[PDB]
């Protein structure tokens, strides 16, 4: 197969092509649908290319019974390798909400189809995560804490958006709205400083539930996310010590560059104030030489 | 009751005003808050041979502000005056506090006693009596760190050594000299040690700046359309 897949490119169009399919079938309120995702692989950047429903059954009495039709995976090889010789099978997307244990078995038919580790890609349609409307997960297999065996596994990658340049002219078109962020002006950076403050916390609250299941409704020990967390607690600054005291006196020094920044735009203004006060005084030297004119013209018609 | 106006107002009228504010303070024994009105006092009022006298009364005022909190005028002040030969007695007044002499203080307002009563300043130097000490004290907190408290009776000819603990412990509780007594071993330390960019307090300093720079950004906008209204409205060819 194929080791390097670390990190998965993802071009708008994907989320979008996903999107059209899952309601162009009817396919709703968690009737699945499995379509394809083609592009380019063997190397740690992922592109996914295009992407395209394939015919597939699911069944509600037992979920580990479906129907996923080959013949049709054939043919569309054949017709999009002329479309673009930068399509080849990456793997399939699920379309979604959320991973099941039932698209650990449907994998191992796309991991005989494709010579690499097979993409399944989440491409979440109903939206009721803030982020992640994309997911990237990859089939492996690796032995399992707490004494148990080698185990089938899908661990999570980037799932990043980069966009292709063809990408990025449809995108901006459409769009006529300020962004969700953009990162531009001071105005936008300020409403995003309180964005990720309530982003921090409502990743802290999932684990604090983690651990209370642990120890309370016996959710098995997986000892890779107790041990994220000592690493975290030890990037912890420290009040007290050299690293934290520095933190302080160089706000001094950032907020004395600040101070300086500010009355050197008062000069600015101060600028403006005297021009406007002289047009001022130049309207009204206008305004009396209108008046005597009056006059003037008064008097030719008097005189002649 | 705050109601003083500020929209019809001019710079004769709020200078006026300023001056009244500092005179009540300084009378009630605050002169931090006495010497920001007369500041400002000085400043509003033109400088003309018409605005003479009221800026003539408002040095006056100022220098006797400023020796109470027990900082000193600078010798240029008078020099380059031309109001110098008025200001007289309160030169010698700025000299006799800086060095700290009992007697030449006394001499001072008994030999210009008429001059003092006369522009009714002669009250707020009374007070200065007491400022004598205070600066001489802390000349000596600058100039030494552990000095005994034997030398400090023969510098400023007091008699007893419970004489000069007395008056430095009142003079370091309004926070002057900046010192701490040790009757444990009979000496007295000098605690200004600074570390002050090494404090949080800097950031701090910095933003009452700031806030008067945003007033100026303010007073600039608002003024600046007052006129223009009228203007655009005004006949013009």
């Amino acid at each position: 197969m194929s080791l390097q897949h670390e990190k998965v490119t993802i071009a708008p169009l994907v989320l979008l092509s996903a999107l059209d399919h899952y309601e162009r079938t009817q396919t709703k309120e968690n009737k699945r649908c499995v379509g394809v995702i083609l592009g380019d692989a063997n190397s740690s950047t992922i592109r996914v290319t295009n992407s395209f429903a394939l015919p597939f059954e699911e069944d509600e009495k037992n979920s580990d019974v479906w129907f996923l039709d080959h013949n049709y995976i054939e043919n569309m090889n054949e017709m999009c390798k002329k479309i673009n010789a930068k399509e080849k099978l990456i793997g399939w997307y699920h379309s979604g909400p959320k991973l099941r244990a039932s698209d650990l078995k449907i994998n191992e038919l796309f991991k005989k189809y494709t010579q690499n580790n097979p993409l399944l890609l989440i491409v979440d349609v109903k939206q009721q995560g803030v982020g992640l409307p994309t997911d990237a997960y990859v089939a492996i297999e690796q032995v399992k804490d707490d004494g148990t065996s080698t185990e089938k596994t899908f661990l999570h990658l980037p799932c990043t958006i980069e966009a292709e340049e063809a990408e990025e002219i449809g995108v901006e078109h459409l769009l006529r709205d300020v962004r969700d962020q953009a990162a531009g002006g001071l105005s936008i950076r300020l409403t995003n400083q309180l964005k990720s403050l309530k982003g921090l916390q409502s990743k802290l609250k999932d684990v604090v539930e983690y651990l209370d299941k642990v120890i309370n409704k016996e959710l098995p020990i997986n000892h890779t996310i107790l041990g994220k967390l000592q690493d975290v607690f030890n990037l912890l600054p420290n009040l007290g010590t050299p690293d934290d005291d520095e933190i302080d006196v160089e706000n001094h020094d950032r907020i004395n560059i600040s101070n300086n920044l500010q009355k050197a735009l008062t000069v600015k203004t101060n600028d403006e104030l005297m021009v406007i006060y002289i047009s001022n005084l130049v309207r009204s030297i206008i305004a009396f030489d209108d008046l005597i004119e009056n006059k003037i013209q008064n008097k030719k018609i008097q005189e002649q | 009751k705050l109601e003083y106006p500020h929209t019809d107002v001019s710079s004769s009228l709020e200078a006026r005003y300023f001056f009244y504010l500092s005179k009540i303070n300084a009378i009630q024994l605050d002169y931090s808050t006495a010497n920001e009105y007369i500041i400002a006092a000085i400043r509003k009022a033109p400088h003309n041979s018409k605005s003479l006298g009221f800026l003539q009364q408002s040095n006056k005022l100022h220098c006797c502000i400023q020796l109470l909190m027990g900082d000193i005028p600078e010798l240029s002040f008078f020099h380059q005056s031309n109001m110098q030969k008025s200001l007289l007695p309160y030169y010698h007044l700025t000299k006799a506090v800086k060095l700290g002499d009992l007697k030449k203080f006394t001499s001072t307002i008994t030999k210009y006693k008429q001059l003092l009563l006369k522009d009714d300043t002669y009250q707020l130097c009374v007070r200065l009596r007491s400022n004598v000490i205070k600066t001489g004290i802390r000349i000596i907190s600058l100039t030494y760190k552990k000095i005994s408290l034997r030398d400090i009776c023969l510098k400023l000819n007091l008699d007893s050594e419970q004489t000069v603990e007395y008056m430095v412990s009142r003079a370091i509780r309004d926070g002057v000299i900046e010192a701490k007594i040790n009757h444990e071993d009979g000496f007295i330390e000098t605690t200004e040690l600074l570390n002050i960019y090494d404090s949080e307090d800097p950031q701090q300093v910095f933003d009452e700046r700031i806030k008067f720079a945003n007033q100026l950004h303010d007073e600039y906008l608002v003024s600046m359309r007052y006129p223009e209204d009228k203007k655009t409205q005004q006949n013009e060819k």
